[PDB]
């Protein structure tokens, strides 16, 4: 057992002993977290690609649009007032032939957890947080993504209560595709903006995986 | 392969030897603090955007059981009114100071700060926290197990 | 000893949300979409969420995102004052001196509370 | 002696070039933190007794006007019940963290901590502190002067 | 130009007064008090102890009570009427002897017997002095020009809690018949800390480099 | 929210730590006892130096009663305990201490909670 | 504003100085403290930096100092006249100088020091002659009689 | 304001001359030779190559022979009559194409085709450029403001031995009917190194910060 | 006592050039254009011009550039042995583990003396 | 042992001593003051007077290779390959600041013994590199390595 | 085998192969070194204590005095011109009631090997070389040695061709002792100056011993 | 390029080093008792006159021997031989912080003639 596990046990037991939160509350939050994932966000993108009116809603009111995929930022979380850390102000950034977005939180790792799931380890790194806002073209290239020099690359720094998801442009070769087929290629990385959707690619690019001492 | 692995270890190792003018600071006099240093020392640790850094091969990391429990604890504490997320960010990403901010792990700071809020708002005395840590250690040593981390 | 109100936030935000629960509390906005604003380099001692890289730079307000207490106040348990938050777009060349003219259209969008803005 | 002054300047300067294996830490994973490092990172900054250090020609230092004013302020805050000296030491000599603890001046920490207690116990909002700082700067620049530090 | 420290000092003081945490008068009263502090009372306590065996016993057993004899009441002399907030009210006098010599430090910060001795030296507050004295006392004292027989017990006192110390060195040779004033005159601040011993003819701390302040008191 | 008169009301005309006198009850140890310093967790704050942990010393005086700094520094003064001045032989603290200076010692104060009979 | 932006960029650079690290000073450690990895790193040829991680920097041009032009000419003339080949120069200048001087001193500073070095190592001049020439040169400057094209003599 | 470098430069030069290692004339001759160097000959070679497919073939296969056409004989142009000691006599011209783009560096130092291109840029000599270009060319080139299609082969040439390179960029559009002088004019030093591509109307390297010398040439 | 010959290089290369002055001194080349070779990780104590980043990697010989003493020998005044130098092209992906497949055609060309090569 | 952990702690915290760490990447001449110039061009072995901490001095067992290195260096001098002063200059100064303090005492002796053989051309660097390979292969093939490793 | 052992073998074989020195030369030197020790120096001190004339010779001509104890700085070494590194100019520093010496070599580890043996690991340390010349009183205190403040402590820095050995003052409680008895308490540390001779003490103070990977 | 490996041995065998250089320095410039100051000569590449002595004044207590300066010997130049002097410095003249309590402490070391000038 590590010092972190000893302290985690200590803190949790004390909080419960003092009635700050119950054993039930803790299990409730972990269960909620287990219900999270990137699929809802991917489905929102697919729906937007297939419905111009819904796409308009996504761009103007991400919070309202999110209800279409079952994620109500206010009532879906156990709190019934949005998660304490993700809040209730989702904005959807729509890429276009002349605009491509990528998201970061230079101050920490603010992420749209309710609709996208948990944040990637690299997304929380001081490295990504220092470099993306200043050398987005270079960082994106490292991720294997390059866009025309005239295209506007916009870096969104989620430094306050707004959380973002990127709605990439629908890629070529998906004519007649169903909502499920389209959502399938809209990976987590696509929703962050470090990658774009491509037919046949249904998982994030393979990267080294640091193992945990005692994984969940 | 074995050669390439040694090549890469070497490329990373030589960085430790990068020459520098290393000036240790031992509580220098006010006259040694310029406005530039004053701003750098009193900076808010989490504000790193724009700072020059090198390219690194980004990796995914497996979630530790204690990390998931720490996350749950922090959101539960906010959910139940012990603090708001903003109070947590300020205490967790800034109050911890420059050294701990970059020397310790992400969730390590979350955990330390969760323990901190209990003490700072007096929901527990530091003595209770210290005694509790002793309790967890004895629980392990006595072979009684530690939650889901270690069976008895 | 001091007593902390652990039910206040929930009573106020339940069924409404955060920052929805602060809506209308900031009054009339000082700026509007389309306005050009410069970021004031206010003191950042102890805490701030207005990144150093934005200080003194000029950007365009593209949206009034919501109303909320400034993080500088919320992070210390002070929520009695609420102000407007704006999403501002900066040209990359106005932030980084070395940015290449080859990528002339690149930008950066981030949110800043009204207190940091002044007409540009 | 000019030569002797250069000799001593040299003896002090070469210390900057002392070779070392300099390992930068950028939020390493929990698996990279041993118990020894955990204890060193979560240490209480003010506890330095026993640490190896070099011999230095000890000097006296004149009191700055602001240092005397800072001292009086901290004792008066305690006198009037804003805090006890122990609360001050904990916040001032430990909570400031490793970097500020040794990088900033002795009284600089006293002052920063006096400002801290006002904000932490909510006697002033962080906004009021930030605003007062701006006003003070403008006062200086306007030619209005600044207490006993700068005549108008 | 005013420093960031002077700007912040003014900001903090004005805010505190404005919010009524303490009065403008409180601040002036405290500075006045500080201005009256110095090593003279502590030096007199030592001189009186050397000249009165019974008073010396009192010093060793009850420093607080003994301090009253030199006009320093740890409880009522400060403006608070409950002792200074930081120095508290538990002064202890460490009596050197032919087989024991004391030197004081505060490894955790710079606790000092301000009410009876004045403000602490810059070097006393240094991380360097706080790191080394408890472990290499013989070496640090030698650096200060003080050396004692190897058989003599050098005791380092680390004032880490509410107790504050002052060293009562042994009376030096060559002071036969000296009056209280003459004896007190050679008990300098450094002697009261323990980094030096009293010597006839020496009435000031050993000269050492003095770092100048940007704007001295 | 914060009581700014409690301390003054309690210590005026009495002093600190005098105002805590008698609140610790009976002392667990007495002058002359050999005690070892427990290495209690020091997270966030402590005034019992790391260099003394696990070392054994001799109690030479019960200096006063007072809430531990670990509690006082966080506004918790409900509990008061005895403080002891303890003397350690330098060689028991520093492995390299020279036998030439075998009589050298270090004296410092530690609250009852860190003590256990040696 | 420009003043504000300058302070911002000065800040972004300054904080790098405070980047936390585990700084292990090395004071002639025992052989048992040297791993193969460390051995290969210490005995490395300093000039071989290709592939090492580094940050982005706003590349700049730099005016040529008169002494740099003269140093360049001296180094090529010494090679021209057989004192050494360019490869001998590179080995001495970019490698033999060692890690610290290699990155701590200026590019042309290493050329110049190494030009002086070749004169001594191949015994074309004794170290004594070099030390003596430097002493005389310094006096020449201090006295006020000037130093070649670097400093004219003092006038009236 | 003479620096330690200027003092040492004088010392080394005087000693070398006094010992007869090289003459005062040799030194003046080399400085004059260097002064005649620049990027014009190389730009001219590119222009001629664009205007004559047969000369282009020669450039690609025999840079040394092709160089003679622009007045630069790598063997006899230098004062030595055996090429410069540090640049040698093996120039290779790297021809870009719609599917290939070259950029040059010397990770070990700053090898540069001086005889035909002039003196190397300050940044080209930097440890930074030398560490990064070989590994993150796309990223470094973007910093310089140059980006190529992902399918295009970017080739980094590391001149680590006796070969020196110059890059022959693809001829840009908008130059139909242009004369040799017109084309040569848009082939800057940066284009010849590979960190930039020729563009009509652009006849000077991209502006970047210039660090001033204490005593410039 | 040591006497250095300051005329040898000039007498040998004047009117011919370097490395032209070493032509034919290496004999027959061990490798030819098109050959796949792996870079041997030979000891690099004191000096080498075969970068660490190429060790153990496999590339394609695209040109026999010239003959010359190895820098490892020339840099120490030993010019008795001359060998063939080869220009080799490496796929970036074979040098840097993190190179992106998006830039699958990127390469790196550099020169290496015969001693460091072995058939792939 | 608690004391063991205490002393380990006291030594470990030194790694975290705050500092203004300024990396140097071939700075321009205008960034070099006379003070820095003297510090960079100093002879590494001249450390007398530099501030340092107290350390519990220890003795160290002699490595077989250290014994052989010492004998090799004295034999090279005995037989006129160099004088002891030439060795000191090359070993304690020419190695440079980093190696001087980063490597072991006898490690520098050994590196310098190999250096004199090459610098005075008694062996080419190629012969040295080849010999190193030969030694490694000898060990790998299981043929042993002198008194360090039996066949 | 370590990188050091590999290189040591390489250097030794190369040297022998080139005929720079022979295998026998190497063996002869290792054997000579093996015979070196403090005994000769100890006896020299003991003899000086018992012979006023010999003491004067030691103080004025260390090289000549050394012969009296079997160590000829010129002829004892295998070269017959002194060891290449220790040279032939030994000086004996005589302590007195008002003078006490301690030796160091700030530039390296020059030591009087022919008459004293190999140097201690700590004597060669950068630490000892930096501090002794500036804070001798403090360093000696660390070693457990302290002298009256009025006594002249003289640090001798062996920076050129002279090597030193310290002749401490004869300690009390040794009346009637024979020469071998006196020499018995004159340890290596006494000859360096970090310790003084004491009746009953015949070995250097015990201090930590770092073990070698492959010793003996 | 040939190096003479027999020179040193032929010169020093049966005599010793520095004995083999005796008489080659001629008349000494200084004598026992002379007060001398150490010149801060360039230390580029090599020197055996510690930086801590530069600019300090000491007393010559002995002319130890004659030998080529290390600055020359270390680069194979032994044609010139000079006198070496053993010099005693008062510790307070070297270290500003030295305590007057230890007013008699000194430091003795050797320095070749080239570094000395009459104080
Ligand atoms: O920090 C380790 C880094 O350096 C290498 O080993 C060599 O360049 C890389 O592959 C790795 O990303
Ligand atoms: O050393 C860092 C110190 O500051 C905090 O992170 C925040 O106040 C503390 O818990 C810790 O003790
Ligand atoms: O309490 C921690 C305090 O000191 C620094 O450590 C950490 O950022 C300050 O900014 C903060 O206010
Ligand atoms: O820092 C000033 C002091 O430290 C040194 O530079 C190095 O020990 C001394 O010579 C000087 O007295
Ligand atoms: O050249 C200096 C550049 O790097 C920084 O100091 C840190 O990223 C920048 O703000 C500046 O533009
Ligand atoms: O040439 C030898 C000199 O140059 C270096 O190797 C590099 O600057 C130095 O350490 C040494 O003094
Ligand atoms: O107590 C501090 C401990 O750590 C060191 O300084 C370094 O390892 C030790 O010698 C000492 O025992």
């Amino acid at each position: 057992v590590s010092d972190f596990e000893i302290l985690e046990m200590a803190v949790r037991e004390l909080a419960i002993e003092k009635g700050l939160f119950s054993a039930e509350d803790h299990r409730v939050w972990k269960d909620y977290v287990h219900t999270l994932g990137p699929l809802p966000a991917a489905r929102l993108v697919a729906k937007a690609w297939l419905d111009p009116e819904y796409k308009k809603l996504c761009i103007e009111d991400g919070v309202e649009a999110s209800k279409a995929v079952g994620v109500n930022w206010v009532t879906s979380p156990p709190t019934q007032f949005g998660t304490p850390s993700d809040y209730c102000n989702l904005r959807v950034l729509a890429d276009s032939p002349t605009l491509k977005h990528v998201v970061v939180c230079t101050l920490c790792s603010c992420y749209p957890r309710p609709i996208l799931g948990q944040s990637p380890e690299w997304y929380r790194s001081p490295n990504y947080r220092r470099r993306l806002v200043r050398w987005p073209r270079q960082v994106l290239a490292e991720f294997g993504l390059q866009l025309p020099s005239e295209v506007q690359i916009r870096v969104a720094d989620s430094n306050q209560k707004t959380r973002y998801i990127v709605m990439p442009v629908r890629p070529e070769g998906t004519d007649g595709w169903t909502e499920d087929q389209l959502a399938e290629i809209v990976t987590r990385d696509c929703l962050i903006g470090v990658a774009v959707p491509k037919p046949g690619i249904t998982v994030n690019a393979k990267r080294p995986v640091l193992k945990a001492n005692r994984p969940v | 392969s074995s050669i390439r692995e040694e090549v890469h270890r070497h490329l990373g190792t030589v960085a430790l030897m990068q020459p520098a003018l290393h000036q240790q600071t031992h509580a220098p006099a006010p006259t040694e603090i310029t406005h530039t240093l004053f701003r750098a020392y009193t900076r808010v640790p989490h504000d790193v955007g724009g700072e020059a850094d090198v390219p690194i091969e980004y990796h995914e990391k497996e979630e530790e059981i204690w990390e998931l429990n720490t996350f749950a604890t922090c959101e539960c504490l906010a959910w139940r009114g012990v603090w708001t997320a903003e109070e947590r960010r300020r205490k967790q990403n800034c109050d911890v100071g420059q050294t701990v901010y970059l020397g310790m792990p992400y969730y390590g700071r979350w955990l330390l700060t969760a323990a901190r809020i209990l003490v700072d708002k007096q929901f527990v005395t530091l003595t209770e926290l210290h005694n509790k840590i002793v309790e967890m250690r004895e629980r392990v040593a006595s072979g009684q197990g530690l939650g889901e981390y270690l069976p008895p | 000893k001091p007593v902390w109100d652990r039910t206040h936030h929930a009573k106020m935000a339940t069924g409404i949300g955060d920052p929805q629960c602060f809506k209308g509390m900031a009054g009339k906005s000082k700026f509007n979409v389309g306005d050009r604003v410069r970021i004031k380099d206010l003191p950042d001692l102890f805490y701030t969420r207005t990144m150093t890289y934005t200080r003194g730079a000029t950007g365009t307000i593209v949206r009034l995102v919501y109303e909320s207490p400034a993080a500088e106040d919320e992070a210390f348990g002070n929520e009695e004052n609420v102000e407007w938050f704006y999403s501002i777009v900066f040209a990359q060349k106005d932030l980084w001196p070395e940015y290449s003219d080859t990528f002339a259209n690149d930008t950066l969008e981030t949110e800043i509370p009204e207190r940091y803005l002044e007409k540009a």
